[PDB]
């Protein structure tokens, strides 16, 4: 689910990505059809630009934090960081260094909340490069004739099954993380040239790569499946199988 | 067909949280030495990068330096009050020793400090 | 040449292995923004045409 | 362009090294509304407590600078 | 993820893959393979104690997956052949740490495609195929055939010389030292410090026809890294008896930490003088 969503009807999966050069916001939301001059309100009311920024930038940003509020309720953000800030706040009048040591855990908490509440964004150009290399998909789909019917991608709540992923039964990791940082979704595609449709289901997880501490890829498709439907032919293509992928690589277990 | 007009030459970086993931931190930076101990390993494990760690220690350092400057202001005589009383009487003992052996002219000025080695 | 005037701070390449972080505003969203801007400018202007087909 | 909107680096402005000058011209224009309301010395203070008021009441005549005290 | 004991000569100065054996062990099956004795670098290349301490840290904060396997595949029956005091200490410490060991098994083939490692139990002649994700193997040695065609080696393929004077049994004008010599001691470098003093002496005596008064007592000293920043010294005579340094400060501490820094930070700069001639052996 897209966390940043306004009353604008068009391009829901691009609303957070597109950076408009508008000085202020348009008078009306993008019209879905030709309207009458009396449908819209001439000379919008006073303080309209301030109202639009609150309902198109502020409010959907808070709805994003509220939608994914379960990813920030860890003992580190809830107890440790505010508890540390209160310890130094009692000596805020003694010196300046206590004010900084009492505000830093607050800024650190905001940064963890800011990054964890964003929409999960995978490298989509890697994905389309992967499906266009498969011969069974390029038989019915092409970049010049494909269109998106539905898109869904959201983090998975809580810790997963403690047999498929024993990594998350770590008390040190659970102190900082309440979720698994893995995401799951699908892609409803259609081809206007061949008339075929497919549901591209995928599961992602962060993996380590080539280095000791840095994550290699935060959204690695460890399961990638395509249920292609045609006129009278139903094909099932398996690009990445999880039984073969989970034996080679394991999740990353973000901290902080 | 936006991907048709996508330029793959932007794949030179993998930007995520304002950090390039294809950064050889095993050969450059504070994370290059592999002889780091348990504390330094767990510290780099939390931040995953040296650029983020150094940025936070920049502000925590100002707080720690300003705090220890206060504790040495309020406190300090617990450890340094003896070396001040020692130098207090020492500052008076050599002053009195100077008046005993020093040439004073008709006005109270030691105009011959280089008369002998003990005078200097 | 009115497309790339010569200045001192010229564009220079970046290397993955050697780059820690970067602050860049360029993306690949201009094509779809070009299509939507046309649909918006076309439709929002026809609101005040009163159905004049010509 | 707003100084506030450029702080998040998510709308139209990534690097703006002079963003702290964005509201100087608007604030200067809004201050121009009182250009004529506050014109001269008398409109910026209580003039009877200032020296020039005394010279006017004396027939536009020069007075010693300590006339407000005696 | 296949690592070895020495670097290939095709690597440039910017290749540091050797140092990623312990770092890049996020998960999978890990194997430390010891070839069939005689092999070069018996104790000086035993890094399963430093990796265990670092991999213990990785299991604490989740860097190393909880389902990982590490075992020591030893082709021989014992780790230190000519010093049973140190060999008993290693197996005693490996059990205390929790490391699993498989004896009489040697690495035979490495499949780079599917990361398959072919092991064979030389005791029963039974081979198996195992998936690996982090493979370390000490490079195996090979007896040179010309030393057998000339009738100088015996049995395993080492030089058959006197244990005292380092002179060959026959052909008294021929000597031998280092690793090629068959001496009941650990083939270390400090052992070679006391073998060159005997060779340069006895050779000097045969050039003048005099007798051989230089005897080699079988001394050999090699550090055994017991931790990430601590070590103990494996020093022993010909009869496997150790000196005052043998297996001392073996459980870590300040004494073990100081001796580690002297060998890690202050020993590589000494091999420049060894080759030039500025600094001689220990005595
Ligand atoms: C006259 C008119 C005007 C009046 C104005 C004044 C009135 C204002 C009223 C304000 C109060 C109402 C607002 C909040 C209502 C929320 C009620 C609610 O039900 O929410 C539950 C709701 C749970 O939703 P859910 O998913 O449906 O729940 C499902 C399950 O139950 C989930 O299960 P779970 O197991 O996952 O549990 C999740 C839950 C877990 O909840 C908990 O377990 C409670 C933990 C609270 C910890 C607070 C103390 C932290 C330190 C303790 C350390 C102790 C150990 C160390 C001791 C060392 C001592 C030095 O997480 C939380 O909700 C906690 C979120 C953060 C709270 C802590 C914020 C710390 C602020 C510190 C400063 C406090 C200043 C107070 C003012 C006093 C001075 C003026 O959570 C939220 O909605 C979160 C809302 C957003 C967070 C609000 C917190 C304040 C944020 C503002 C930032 C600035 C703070 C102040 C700084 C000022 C100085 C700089
Ligand atoms: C003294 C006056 C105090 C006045 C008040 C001050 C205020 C005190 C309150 C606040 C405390 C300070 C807060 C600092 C933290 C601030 C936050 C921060 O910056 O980040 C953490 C920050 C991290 O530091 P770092 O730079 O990242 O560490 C370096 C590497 O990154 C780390 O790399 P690594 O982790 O990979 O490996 C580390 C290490 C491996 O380290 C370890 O693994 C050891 C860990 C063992 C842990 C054991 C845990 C045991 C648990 C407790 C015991 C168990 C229970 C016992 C039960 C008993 C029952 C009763 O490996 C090494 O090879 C070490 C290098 C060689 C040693 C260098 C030592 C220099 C000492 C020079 C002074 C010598 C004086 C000797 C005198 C002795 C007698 C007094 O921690 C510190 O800053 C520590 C404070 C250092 C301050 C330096 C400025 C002062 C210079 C030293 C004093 C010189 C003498 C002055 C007096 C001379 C006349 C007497
Ligand atoms: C009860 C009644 C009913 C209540 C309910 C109904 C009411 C609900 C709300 C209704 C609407 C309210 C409007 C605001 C909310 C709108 C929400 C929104 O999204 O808007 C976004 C909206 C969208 O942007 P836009 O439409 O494109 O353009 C907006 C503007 O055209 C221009 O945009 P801009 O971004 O270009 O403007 C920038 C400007 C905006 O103007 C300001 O906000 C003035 C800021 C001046 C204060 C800066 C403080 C700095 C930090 C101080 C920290 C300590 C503070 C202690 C204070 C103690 C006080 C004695 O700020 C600056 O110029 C920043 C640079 C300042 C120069 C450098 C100063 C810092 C360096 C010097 C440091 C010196 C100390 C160093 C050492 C320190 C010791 C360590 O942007 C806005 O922010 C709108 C605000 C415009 C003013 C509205 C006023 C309406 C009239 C209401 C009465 C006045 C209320 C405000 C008074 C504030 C106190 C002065
Ligand atoms: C302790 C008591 C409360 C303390 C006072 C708290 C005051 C908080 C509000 C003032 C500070 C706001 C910062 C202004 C600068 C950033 C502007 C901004 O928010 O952009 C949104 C940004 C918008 O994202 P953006 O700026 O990156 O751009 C979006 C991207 N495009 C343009 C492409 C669409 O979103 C966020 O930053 C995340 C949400 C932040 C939430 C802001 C604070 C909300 C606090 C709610 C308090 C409710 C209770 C109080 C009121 C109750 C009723 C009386
Ligand atoms: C009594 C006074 C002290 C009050 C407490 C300290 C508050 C900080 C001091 C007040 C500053 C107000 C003036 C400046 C306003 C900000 C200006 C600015 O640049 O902001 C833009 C920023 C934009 O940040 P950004 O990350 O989105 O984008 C910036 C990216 N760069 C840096 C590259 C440009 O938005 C902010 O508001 C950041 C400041 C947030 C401070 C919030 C402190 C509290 C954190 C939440 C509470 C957490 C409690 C625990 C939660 C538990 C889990 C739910
Ligand atoms: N861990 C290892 O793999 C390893 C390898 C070599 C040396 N070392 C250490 O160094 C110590 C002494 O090393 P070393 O000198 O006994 O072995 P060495 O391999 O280092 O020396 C052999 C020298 O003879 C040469 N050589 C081999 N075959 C030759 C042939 N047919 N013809 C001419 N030259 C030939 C080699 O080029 C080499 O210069 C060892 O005790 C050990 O501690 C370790
Ligand atoms: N090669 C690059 N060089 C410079 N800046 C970059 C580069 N790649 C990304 N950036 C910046 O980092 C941001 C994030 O890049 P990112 O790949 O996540 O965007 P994206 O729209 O999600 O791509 P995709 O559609 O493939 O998922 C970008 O908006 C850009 O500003
Ligand atoms: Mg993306």
């Amino acid at each position: 689910q897209m966390g940043f969503s306004s009353d604008n009807p068009y391009n829901k999966r691009w609303e957070y990505k597109w950076k408009h050069s508008y000085y202020t916001y348009p008078r009306d939301y993008e019209h879905t059809e030709v309207r009458k001059p009396q449908d819209s309100k001439d000379v919008p009311p006073i303080y309209f630009a301030y109202y639009k920024d609150f309902v198109d930038r502020w409010l959907p940003g808070m709805n994003m934090w509220w939608q994914r509020r379960h990813r920030i309720f860890d003992k580190f953000n809830v107890y440790f960081l505010p508890g540390m800030s209160l310890f130094f706040y009692q000596f805020a009048d003694l010196a300046l260094g206590f004010k900084i040591m009492a505000a830093f855990p607050l800024f650190l908490a905001y940064t963890r909340i800011r990054d964890k509440t964003l929409d999960p964004d995978f490298k989509e150009t890697y994905l389309r490069d992967m499906i266009y290399q498969n011969p069974e998909i390029t038989k019915y789909f092409n970049e010049e004739t494909i269109h998106v019917l539905d898109y869904e991608f959201e983090y998975l709540p809580g810790y997963l099954c403690p047999e498929k992923f024993p990594e998350y039964q770590n008390k040190t990791w659970q102190f900082f993380n309440t979720d698994t940082a893995q995401a799951e979704g699908f892609f409803k595609f259609g081809d206007v040239e061949s008339g075929a449709t497919m549901t591209l289901k995928f599961k992602t997880m962060p993996i380590p790569g080539k280095f000791r501490y840095q994550v290699g890829e935060p959204f690695y498709f460890y399961d990638l499946r395509a249920e292609i439907k045609c006129d009278g032919v139903y094909k099932e293509v398996v690009l990445v199988d999880e039984k073969e992928s989970l034996k080679k690589i394991r999740p990353f277990l973000f901290l902080i | 067909m936006w991907y048709k007009y996508f330029s793959k030459q932007s794949w030179n970086l993998r930007v995520w949280r304002k950090a390039n993931l294809k950064y050889n931190q095993d050969d450059f930076g504070m994370t290059q030495p592999k002889y780091i101990a348990r504390f330094g390993d767990f510290r780099f494990r939390l931040v995953r990068t040296e650029g983020a760690l150094r940025g936070c220690m920049f502000f925590v350092g100002f707080g720690c330096f300003s705090i220890i400057n206060y504790l040495y202001g309020r406190y300090g005589y617990i450890i340094n009050e003896s070396s001040q009383k020692r130098a207090a009487q020492d500052l008076l003992d050599n002053d009195m020793a100077a008046d005993k052996i020093l040439f004073k002219n008709r006005v109270g000025a030691p105009t011959r400090p280089l008369r002998s080695l003990d005078d200097m | 040449n009115n497309w790339h005037p010569k200045n001192f701070n010229a564009p220079r390449p970046s290397y993955g292995e050697f780059t820690m972080g970067i602050r860049c505003r360029n993306d690949h969203h201009s094509f779809l923004r070009y299509v939507q801007t046309y649909r918006n400018m076309s439709r929002h202007c026809k609101q005040y045409f009163l159905g004049d087909k010509q | 362009y707003s100084f506030v909107k450029s702080l998040t680096h998510n709308g139209f402005h990534m690097l703006r090294v002079f963003r702290h000058f964005a509201f100087v011209l608007p604030a200067t224009v809004l201050a121009g509304l009182g250009l004529f309301v506050y014109w001269g010395d008398d409109n910026k203070c209580y003039s009877p407590d200032r020296f020039p008021y005394l010279k006017k009441r004396a027939g536009d005549m020069a007075l010693p600078l300590n006339s407000l005290n005696q | 993820p296949v690592y070895a004991n020495r670097d290939p000569e095709t690597w440039r100065s910017a290749q540091h893959k050797y140092s990623k054996y312990i770092s890049n062990f996020k998960s999978g099956d890990g194997y430390f393979c010891i070839p069939e004795y005689p092999y070069a670098g018996e104790v000086e290349c035993f890094n399963f104690f430093v990796s265990d301490e670092v991999w213990k840290w990785a299991q604490h904060h989740g860097a190393l997956s909880p389902k990982h396997t590490f075992t020591i595949v030893n082709a021989n029956e014992k780790f230190v052949h000519y010093c049973d005091s140190a060999d008993a200490f290693i197996k005693e410490r490996l059990e205390k740490r929790g490391i699993r060991v498989e004896y009489n098994t040697k690495l035979l083939e490495v499949h780079q495609d599917g990361q398959k490692a072919t092991f064979i139990n030389t005791k029963t002649g039974e081979k198996s195929v195992r998936d690996y994700n982090n493979l370390y193997s000490i490079v195996p040695s090979k007896r040179q055939e010309f030393l057998d065609k000339a009738g100088l080696t015996n049995g395993n393929g080492l030089l058959n010389v006197d244990h005292q004077t380092l002179q060959h049994k026959k052909y008294k004008n021929i000597f031998g030292l280092g690793d090629a010599a068959d001496l009941p001691t650990t083939k270390t470098f400090w052992a070679g410090w006391y073998q060159i003093a005997v060779v340069r002496n006895n050779v000097k005596r045969n050039l003048q026809g005099q007798t051989l008064n230089a005897h080699y007592d079988g001394f050999s000293k090699v550090p055994l890294f017991t931790g990430h920043q601590t070590l103990t010294y494996v020093a022993h005579s010909y009869g496997g008896v150790g000196n005052w340094q043998h297996l001392k400060h073996n459980n870590g501490g300040i004494l073990a930490w100081m001796r580690y820094r002297s060998w890690a930070k202050g020993m590589a700069k000494k091999f420049q003088d060894f080759y030039n001639g500025a600094r001689l052996g220990p005595p």
